[PDB]
């Protein structure tokens, strides 16, 4: 953090993005 | 009614009948129709 900038986060968590290619896995 | 925070749903939860020998196979189909929209110009200024 500084004067005035912020970073947000990501809407997407990693667990989730993991659980996406969990199943692009599972289903090929 | 009112509002409320919750932790998002990717989907449902499928579980394929895997095995060493066995196939699924359709016996029917379906005509599907779908649109896609995509800009082409814009705005001489
Ligand atoms: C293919 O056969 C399998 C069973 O060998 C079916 O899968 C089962 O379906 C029942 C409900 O009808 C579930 O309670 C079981 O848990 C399923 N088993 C597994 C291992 O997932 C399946 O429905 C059949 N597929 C089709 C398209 O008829
Ligand atoms: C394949 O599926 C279609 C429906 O998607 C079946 O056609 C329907 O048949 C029922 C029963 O006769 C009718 O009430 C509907 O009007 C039909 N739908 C349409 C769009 O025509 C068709 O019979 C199926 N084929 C087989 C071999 O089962």
């Amino acid at each position: 953090k500084f004067k005035g900038l912020t970073v947000l986060p990501p809407l997407l968590t990693d667990e989730m993005i993991a659980q996406y290619t969990s199943a692009l896995l599972a289903g090929t | 009614q009112s509002i409320i925070a919750y932790t998002m749903s990717l989907g449902a939860e499928n579980s394929v009948a895997y095995s060493n020998n066995s196939i699924a196979i359709p016996t029917n189909f379906t005509i599907s129709v779908t649109t896609e929209i995509l800009p082409v110009s814009m705005t001489k200024t």
